[PDB]
């Protein structure tokens, strides 16, 4: 729980070089460093753009203490998709008014524990999942899982309203409908679609008698500005005029890779190296820190170009990581760069990776500082972890 | 429609074999119910996920149960049957 201080003669590269220098004799393993800086730079952005949406982030995109600390430092909310997590998100001291659980397949045990922690508010997208809600939390709050025109998740109209009917006669309260529209997606009018099933259950439950307060819009964003421009370019007209502000209308978002996935950088080392074109060999790989590739550029360190292939220390057929890329003559002992490492990056040290987990570096500048300072942040008890020099 | 599924259950653990191909409707409900069961009756404390290696949906699969709560782990493991020619993922319980 360590950030450095950065002032406009210093950049991450000197950190990162200086952090090459000092594992170069020692540990020789690989490094983290993430930008806490640009994350409230993009909920200010958030702000900028949408206030009135509260942004609910999904944990299994970072799940390291410090980034959950300073996001419920931020008053941002959480999406949960474990038991575990919402171990740890209720043991940092969060209000559970502000906590919600995503997975698309719920356990009893998970939701048994869901009840004993007192959050209410769920989703939901098939009918043994509400029956199972009914059978073991009368009082849960319901949010329905819709599908998107874009293998498969959601649930139809028709399976809807048939969810609706058994959910008034399992006499559960629905208060609003989930979807998720994916980062990759441009077909603006999809939205519409979405938005239009949205507006159906808006009517049915209404005509069953339940209320409507809450409408969750999901987390797919990039972290660019534009993307999150053309965002709102498409929602904001038809959202102001079917739910205004002081309809009772509370709008949530679950941004995930959106806050971190840029925010990262990765340095690795190279352990290998094998002459056929090449093929190296790094001391990480797909089976830890890179499974977004399932789902961007290296950079060398150091001051002739020629195709080759990435692989990790498994050695095994499934761990290439780029399929060819461009890089002089390298050999055992230098280093590489990598850009946008904050999509599902973090796993938890176990003997699924031989109990070994990179070290944890974060970077904060003045202006941001000064930005978190002048909001009346940094003086409330709920930091009293942090340490930052 | 009926499914059939290949599932065996060996040292407290589960095992699913997923067959090559796409999957047919009302499959969410299948492995809902598949889980319902791994913990009411066979109390399991661990699921698992196998398929082959080669196929074209290989990412599909791999970003299904990624998004259900599955994890991947790496072949070698002392409960993983030694079997090179197929992908792994995994969800623990509590």
């Amino acid at each position: 729980y360590s950030v450095g201080l950065l002032d406009e003669g210093t950049d991450l590269g000197n950190v990162i070089d200086n952090y090459v220098y000092e594992h170069t004799l020692t540990g020789k393993n690989a490094f983290f460093v993430g930008d806490l800086g640009k994350i409230v730079k993009k909920h200010s952005q958030w702000q900028n753009v949408v206030a009135q949406i509260k942004p609910f982030y999904t944990v299994k995109c970072n799940s390291a203490p410090a980034v959950l600390e300073i996001l419920a430092a931020l008053g941002t909310g959480f999406a949960c998709s474990s038991k575990n997590e919402m171990a740890l998100v209720q043991e940092l001291g969060v209000p559970p008014e502000n906590i919600i659980y995503i997975s698309p397949c719920k356990q009893v045990s998970q939701i048994k524990y869901a009840a004993k922690v007192g959050v209410n508010i769920l989703t939901c997208d098939n009918e043994i999942e509400l029956k199972k809600i009914a059978r073991n939390h009368p009082n849960a709050k319901v949010l329905l899982h819709i599908a998107t025109e874009d293998m498969k998740f959601g649930t139809t109209l028709k399976n809807c309203r048939h969810l609706l009917e058994c959910a008034k006669e399992l006499d559960v309260q629905i208060i609003g409908v989930k979807f998720h529209v994916s980062s990759a997606c441009k077909e603006s009018q999809v939205y519409v679609h979405a938005l239009s099933d949205a507006r159906c259950v808006f009517d049915m439950a209404g005509e069953i008698g339940f209320t409507m307060n809450m409408l969750d819009i999901g987390g797919g964003f990039t972290g660019t500005e534009f993307q999150l421009e053309e965002v709102n370019h498409v929602i904001s007209p038809l959202l102001d005029i079917y739910f205004p502000e002081g309809s009772g209308v509370k709008i949530i978002s679950e941004p995930g890779s959106y806050y971190v996935s840029s925010a990262f950088t990765l340095a690795v080392n190279i352990i290998a190296k094998k002459v056929v074109a090449f093929m190296y060999y790094m001391n990480d790989g797909v089976y830890g820190s890179f499974a977004s590739k399932l789902s961007t550029i290296p950079e060398v360190h150091k001051k002739p170009l020629f195709t080759s292939s990435l692989w990790g220390p498994s050695c095994d057929e499934l761990d290439q990581i780029v399929e060819s890329c461009l890089l002089p003559e390298l050999n055992v002992g230098d280093w590489l760069i990598f850009d946008n490492m904050g999509a599902d990056s973090f796993h938890e040290p176990s003997a699924f990776n031989d109990f070994q987990r990179p070290a944890i570096y974060y970077m904060m500048s003045f202006s941001d500082w000064y930005e978190m300072q002048d909001a009346g942040i940094t003086s409330d008890s709920m930091m009293k972890n942090f340490f930052f020099v | 429609k009926r499914i059939n599924w290949r599932t065996v259950l060996s040292g407290g653990s589960l095992y699913i074999e997923i067959p090559g191909g796409a999957l047919p409707e009302g499959s969410k409900d299948s492995f809902a119910v598949l889980l319902e069961f791994a913990e009411e009756q066979l109390r399991a404390d661990h699921v698992f996920i196998c398929f082959h290696k080669n196929r074209e949906d290989r990412a599909a699969l791999l970003r299904t149960f990624s998004f259900l709560g599955f994890e991947i782990v790496r072949p070698g493991h002392p409960l993983v049957p030694k079997r090179p020619d197929a992908c792994f993922m995994a969800y623990t319980f509590e």
